[PDB]
């Protein structure tokens, strides 16, 4: 999905909120902070409501200018209140009576998702490919800066797991695919707008092609 | 003629737990044992403690870079978000970055949970095109002969930096290195310092 969340290579932002090895203080700034972590692993590994996929789109699917305006660890009390209301848990009525106010979700999906390519290829270390140019309106875990793009494959993982396109929708033909370290150069990526080397992505057989 | 509202965080957030605990689905104490972990094991000295190991025995780094996960077992550190391990290598001409442009994706076991800046908006944006200007505003200063390389981490891979040991600390035990490699050290915006 191309929404506001794919940040990367996005320009106008100022500085990054951080001096190297400033001291962070605690893992959690205020009291609330680690329930949205918590709850999350209760639906998925407790309740086998969603899966961790169901969540990064979830938060995906909050409404652009919601999600540009919220932090990080509430968009995550908001993505997980909506899978629960979603999958029949609770409703948005009982958890407004309980907050004593509106309490917005992630509006609804708008894409099945799509199952796992039946047939694929297994690519080598070394071997050049092409990100498939193509457009996904579900969840998909193919940033657009490499969408039709070409790199170098410098790593195939040992371990395979579900397609996000598939998973991310809860769908039951997600199958299992390793996914492949892909080295760009940076000029591939942004032409001559970037003072980087290189970037490696980490994408899924079913995101690539030969050449 | 044709001319969001939401109760303050705290309230949701207190509410949408109150509304799970109610229905007897959150498990007696399971909120807070979570806590403790994101606190007490989810730690940067777990990362650090591989680097000091790499830095003094070869074989060690090159188990950690052929395969990660392995060398991670081997400590036990293996865990939620952090269960398929790659260590990338800086040398002298280059040096390696994570982020999560998509959202946050961290090696929770071995680095800790991610900072508030590694999850901002301004770093996911930037750092992929222009990490030698972003590094440079975070006070580390890459030459321009050293290539930059970002990992982007988009699928199930954690990655930890494994940066260069610096000169100067010949002789040093893993307990002295271990001291000089930081939760920056191993994201990759900051370098190790003596
Ligand atoms: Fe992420
Ligand atoms: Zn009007």
């Amino acid at each position: 999905m191309d929404g506001v969340h794919d940040l990367a290579g996005v320009q106008g932002f100022g500085k990054v909120p951080h001096t190297v090895n400033a001291d962070i203080g605690p893992t959690f700034h205020a009291e609330w902070e680690h329930l949205p972590y918590s709850l999350m692993f209760a639906g998925v590994a407790e309740l086998g409501a969603f899966s961790v996929d169901e969540v990064r789109y979830v938060v995906e699917r909050m409404e652009p200018r919601h999600y540009m305006m919220t932090p990080y660890y509430e968009r995550y009390v908001i993505g997980v209140a909506t899978l629960m209301v979603e999958k029949g848990i609770l409703t948005q009525d009982e958890l407004e009576s309980l907050a004593g106010g509106p309490f917005p979700l992630s509006r609804p999906s708008e894409s099945e998702g799509r199952p796992a390519p039946v047939e694929t290829t297994t690519f080598e270390v070394g071997q050049r490919v092409r990100v498939r140019d193509e457009y996904v309106p579900g969840h998909i875990r193919m940033p657009a800066y490499c969408r039709g793009r070409v790199g170098t494959i410098s790593h195939r993982t040992t371990e395979k797991w579900p397609f996000p396109d598939a998973i991310g929708h809860g769908r039951n033909d997600a199958g299992e695919e390793p996914t492949y370290h892909v080295k760009f150069a940076a000029e591939e990526l942004f032409g001559s707008d970037t003072d980087g080397g290189s970037v490696v992505v980490d994408l899924f057989e079913g995101y690539l092609e030969p050449a | 003629i044709d001319h969001p509202a939401q109760a303050p965080v705290s309230d949701r957030a207190w509410a949408l737990f109150r509304a799970l605990d109610g229905k007897g689905l959150v498990p007696d104490g399971y909120v807070e044992g979570w806590k403790k972990t994101f606190e007490e094991d989810f730690s940067p000295r777990r990362g650090a403690e591989l680097v000091a190991r790499a830095w003094t025995d070869p074989e060690f780094r090159q188990l950690l870079l052929t395969d990660g996960t392995a060398a991670v077992a081997q400590y036990g550190y293996l865990g939620p978000q952090g269960e398929y391990i790659v260590a990338v290598e800086d040398t002298p001409t280059l040096k390696n970055v994570i982020v999560c442009s998509l959202c946050s994706c961290t090696a929770w076991p071995i680095l800790g949970l991610p900072p508030t800046w590694y999850k901002s908006f301004e770093y996911r944006a930037r750092v992929v095109r222009e990490p030698r200007k972003v590094l440079s505003e975070m006070g580390t200063e890459i030459a321009s002969d050293i290539e930059i390389r970002v990992y982007d981490t988009t699928a199930e891979t954690r990655y930890m930096v494994l940066p260069q040991r610096p000169a100067g600390t010949e002789g040093w035990s893993q307990e002295q290195l271990q001291e000089i490699v930081t939760k920056d050290c191993l994201i990759g915006v900051a370098i190790p310092q003596v």
